[PDB]
């Protein structure tokens, strides 16, 4: 018996749970009567006796040896629960103050490494890749709850002054594709800037994105993301944010509104000089409307919720009222400038004006979304029945009237449920058809 | 791996001024074929 | 293609899986996960997506079974190292990709008994994997998803960690990647999106750039690639075109038309295997009854060098995956159909393919075919004897003299 709990032809193995030995050693060496673990402790002529060492002088051993990364792992498997030589290690048996009194010098020596890296030019993309991996899990198991032992926030900020005079140009780069892989969030607000200025010299403009895009929305920092945005005009950005944090997709729809309508004096989200392509609209409302966050792919967080967000899009866009001012008001915008006309529908009117084809090509998208089966409530006849009445009146000077026709012909070519027309609504499609001047759609008129 | 050995000569000179042997407390006792036990001391004291 | 002339060159046989019979199915599960073949006389076999079998087809009886892994682990791809591994992977929908490195020759019977591990972790869990490429030598492996994402893995596998999962180029506008083809063991890697085919280093000093861009205009679909190990070019399709991308980039354009590719395999650096899809063709003049049955894919075989086409068959259902390897001088392929049947293609013997030859009548094509192996001068002597008495029996005799010039000493 080796201890309490330890027990020892050519191996301790504890006696609790299983029986499996410790390591080997080779005592032939030593001149090993065989026969011949007394107070834990132990060739020809001279006697000699096997004692243990100290976690510290491997440490030291692994410093003199010029690699760190051995005694890293060393310390993060001593970490472990599981030390059945725990006592035999000149250390706490019990877990709890065992981790207590260690992973501090782990902390120190860990900061050490990074200068002893950089003082040899150690610039090799590899190594500092490792050993930030490793010390950032490492302090991700050990949920720091007492007291010192600094966050990996505060970490990540001293060893940023450490590269210095154009040495900064790989520890960014470092630091990410960890957010892009993902094993921590809710970084500190000055790297978080630094990193920003450091791609804003540079065309990245991609890797931003996922740095937002992983990152949880519980470090909000909007203000300061919000003017960065705004200060860098980074459009797709400053819509997620009102699409998530803030919790208002009616918003950005008015400020596009008011950026379309000759009325930028009223715009919020969008103050600066840029101005954002009006393409954004006619992506946005696809986006939502068959579901989807602008401008990734994922659907929806929230299941339920998001038939609420879906009826309040569809019924604000086809509305023929005129709805006021976002959430509870007395007064009523308007989509022209001098509300005299009765607006029959305006934002649809508005939007079909603005621009046929791309308007054509969302909605001829969105038809193919289950947004409109039935599983007020919108329909596919409506939208047909809104889109034929808008074909006469002379309204459109024949450029839209014919894109209209095709589309509508190519709507009903399909129909196991999709709508029923009358023959005399079909005449006057038909007789559109083929009865204007316009050019340059010959043979798109042929096989529609 | 940390078991790091350390050998005295001294067993040999204090023989010659090993079949069995024991630690005690703060020596040893060793015996052998001669009949006499040897106890020996950890700082190189001395039937 | 009508253009070229059609010769049989290639002994292809077609066998059924005898155990068929009865409930031992071998070949009726869908197995759309990937198998390979080591030697002659082996196989492997994936089922139920986490069941790994060994089969010897020289009598179709299980050898051993085996299944690893926790559920949803749906295998993708399956294949052998240029040494012996057969390294395994798959992908759960939300649990991050786990791979998985075996060895030949050390069945598993246990769960894990693994070798190494490797850790694709992207962001959140979705866009699952697409084609991949792993180095010979196991040093560097380079992976593709489907949105534009390029990720690339380096230091050693078969003992250390496979740390280094640094991530090279973006590809904007959000084009799935097509094409990941490891060059020379050495440094190079060959990308495709469908457009802009891409020349990266795989040093790692990139700035997030193609390294050498090339052919911006145009691309390639999926799995339409091919890759010749023997002198390191890049055998692959287009619209009308095909190309020889070297290391630094040459190009040894060529004329055809092709226009329903689906798949493309080089097999000994001079013949070029494809399959062909057409289903039917529509027009006016004619009136489609109904849905027609896709016919059956029709198999051609390019030949480099001279212009020929090498065989023309029929098989039964589809294909699933091609193997070809082989570790003798002479080299085979192997087609798994829906079904599940073992198509053996060999090369036939030289003797063979002067005789039908020289029953085509083909006679001066036969030299120079002749002339490429070198054969023994007798059979040289006899080719034009017989060349020449076949000239002279039609009722020329000035070039009948002339190839009985040489047909002395016979």
């Amino acid at each position: 018996w080796i201890d309490q709990l330890l027990l020892g032809i050519s191996l301790v193995l504890h006696p609790q749970h299983d029986f499996k030995i410790l390591l080997r050693l080779d005592f032939l060496i030593h001149d090993l009567p065989p026969n011949k673990i007394s107070r834990r402790s132990f060739t020809n002529y001279s006697f000699k006796i096997g004692k243990f060492v100290s976690w510290s002088d491997i440490t030291l051993r692994h410093i003199l040896k010029g690699d760190y990364l051995g005694a890293l792992e060393f310390i993060e498997s001593l970490l472990q629960p599981y030390c059945p030589l725990a006592n035999l290690l000149k250390l706490d048996n019990n877990t709890e103050e065992r981790t207590k009194q260690l992973m501090e010098p782990f902390y120190n020596l860990s900061l050490a490494a990074l200068r002893f890296l950089i003082k040899k030019d150690n610039a090799d993309y590899n190594r500092v890749y490792q050993l930030l991996m490793v010390v950032v899990r490492v302090l991700q198991q050990s949920s720091k709850k007492l007291d010192s032992i600094p966050s990996l926030d505060v970490f990540l900020e001293q060893g940023l002054e450490f590269f210095e005079l154009k040495d900064n140009a790989v520890y960014f780069e470092v630091v990410a594709n960890i957010v892009a892989q993902g094993s921590v969030t809710s970084i500190s607000p000055v790297l978080f800037r630094s990193i920003i200025d450091y791609y804003a010299k540079e065309e990245n403009l991609k890797v931003i994105e996922d740095l937002i895009i992983m990152l949880n929305p519980t470090t909000l920092d909007v203000d300061l993301a919000v003017k960065l945005c705004q200060k860098y005009n980074l459009f797709d950005l400053l819509i997620y944010i009102w699409n998530k944090i803030f919790d208002d997709y009616q918003t950005p729809v008015v400020d596009l509104i008011y950026r379309i309508s000759n009325q930028s004096e009223k715009c919020v989200i969008f103050n600066g000089p840029q101005v954002p392509p009006e393409t954004t609209i006619f992506d946005y409302v696809t986006y939502i409307l068959t579901g989807r966050q602008y401008p990734q792919n994922l659907s929806i967080s929230p299941s339920d919720k998001c038939s609420k967000i879906q009826r309040e899009l569809s019924a604000f866009i086809f509305s023929g009222f005129s709805i006021k001012w976002p959430s509870n008001s007395n007064h009523k915008l308007y989509i022209c400038e001098n509300p005299e006309e009765e607006p029959a529908f305006p934002y649809f009117h508005l939007l079909l004006k603005s621009n046929p084809s791309r308007f054509l090509a969302m909605l001829n998208e969105v038809f193919e979304a289950s947004l409109f089966n039935d599983d007020e409530l919108v329909s596919r006849q409506y939208v047909i029945d809104l889109l034929l009445d808008a074909m006469k009146d002379t309204g459109n000077s024949d450029n839209i009237r014919v894109l209209v026709a095709i589309f509508i012909a190519t709507s009903i070519s399909k129909y196991p449920q999709f709508i029923k027309v009358s023959n005399q609504a079909l005449d006057c499609v038909v007789n559109t058809i083929c009865s204007s001047r316009v050019q340059g759609i010959y043979e798109i008129s042929q096989i529609a | 791996s940390v078991v790091s050995w350390t050998t005295l000569t001294h067993v040999y000179s204090i023989l010659g001024a090993p079949t069995c042997l024991y630690p005690t407390a703060t020596y040893f006792l060793m015996g052998t074929s001669k009949g006499c036990v040897l106890i020996f001391n950890y700082n190189e004291h001395l039937i | 293609l009508s253009s070229w002339r059609q010769f049989q060159l290639f002994e292809n046989i077609p066998i059924r899986d005898p155990n068929f019979g009865g409930d031992s199915l071998l070949y009726s599960d869908p197995t759309l996960c990937a198998a390979t073949i080591v030697d002659p006389q082996t196989l492997i076999i994936a089922v139920n997506s986490n069941i790994i079998k060994v089969v010897k087809l020289n009598q179709s009886q299980v050898i051993h079974e085996f299944q690893s892994f926790p559920h949803d682990f749906q295998i993708t791809f399956l294949k052998v190292i240029n040494g012996e591994f057969l390294v395994a992977l798959a992908e759960s929908i939300g649990k991050p990709s786990l791979i998985r490195v075996y060895k030949l020759e050390k069945l598993p019977n246990r769960e894990q008994l693994y070798h190494s591990q490797v850790e694709l972790k992207n962001g959140n869990n979705t866009y699952p994997i697409s084609v991949v490429s792993i180095s010979n030598d196991l040093s560097c492996i380079v992976v593709g998803f489907i949105n534009g994402k390029i990720i690339l893995i380096r230091g050693d596998i078969s003992r250390d960690r496979g740390s280094q999962q640094r991530i090279i180029y973006e590809d904007p506008s959000k084009e799935p990647i097509t094409a990941l083809f490891l060059n020379n063991d050495a440094t190079a890697c060959f990308a495709a999106t469908t457009s802009r085919i891409l020349l990266f280093n795989t040093t790692g000093r990139n700035r997030g750039r193609p390294s050498l861009v090339l052919n911006s205009k145009n691309g390639l679909d999926l799995n339409c690639g091919s890759f010749n190990p023997a002198t390191n070019e890049f055998i692959c399709c287009l619209s009308n075109f095909i190309e020889f991308f070297s290391s630094s980039g040459k190009k040894h354009q060529f004329a055809f038309d092709l226009s329903l590719r689906k798949r493309i395999f080089c097999v000994d650096k001079d013949h070029i295997l494809i399959v062909t899809e057409e289903t039917g063709v529509p027009t006016t003049s004619i009136s489609v009854n109904e849905l027609s049955p896709t016919i059956i894919n029709r198999i051609f075989i390019i030949d480099a060098k001279n212009k020929i086409i090498s065989l023309n068959f029929v098989v039964s259902s589809a294909i699933i995956d091609i193997f070809s390897t082989s570790q003798s001088g002479k080299n085979i392929t192997y087609l798994l159909t829906s079904e599940g049947v073992m198509h053996r293609i060999t090369p036939k013997s030289l003797e063979n393919q002067i005789n039908i030859i020289i029953q085509k009548e083909l006679y001066p094509f036969a030299l120079q075919l002749a002339k490429q192996h070198s054969l023994s001068p007798l059979d040289v002597q006899e080719i034009h004897k017989k060349y020449g008495d076949y000239l002279f029996k039609k009722g020329l005799r000035k070039e009948a003299t002339d190839q009985y010039i040489q047909c002395l000493d016979v």
